[PDB]
């Protein structure tokens, strides 16, 4: 997923919110590793918004 | 005269009354209200106090 802004730790177990509530959701225990990385430089296209 | 009769009824009394007396203490967390713990914290670092 594309998520960005300050909502990447929401991205863990729990920590709910906007991002991490309505449209993903790890479970409590989540058995292994979140990978997030900046990708302004690919994505600039505020066409395909 | 009827002492020590009343030794084992203290004694038990003061047993389940120090029983009780230590549910309203927490032991280095925020409070010992489990109901003020779910609802004051996240879920995952819920179960760490």
């Amino acid at each position: 997923f594309v998520i960005r802004g300050d909502e990447v730790r929401q991205i863990a177990p729990g920590q709910t919110g906007n991002i991490a509530d309505y449209n993903y959701k790890l479970p409590d225990d989540f058995t292994g590793c979140v990978i997030a990385w900046n990708s302004n430089k690919l994505d600039s296209k505020v066409s395909g918004n | 005269a009827l002492g020590k009769l009343q030794d084992v009824v203290n004694h038990n009394a003061q047993a389940l009354n120090t029983l009780v007396k230590q549910l309203s203490s927490k032991f280095g967390a925020i409070s010992s209200v489990l109901n003020d713990i779910f609802s004051r914290l996240d879920p995952p670092e819920a179960e760490v106090q």
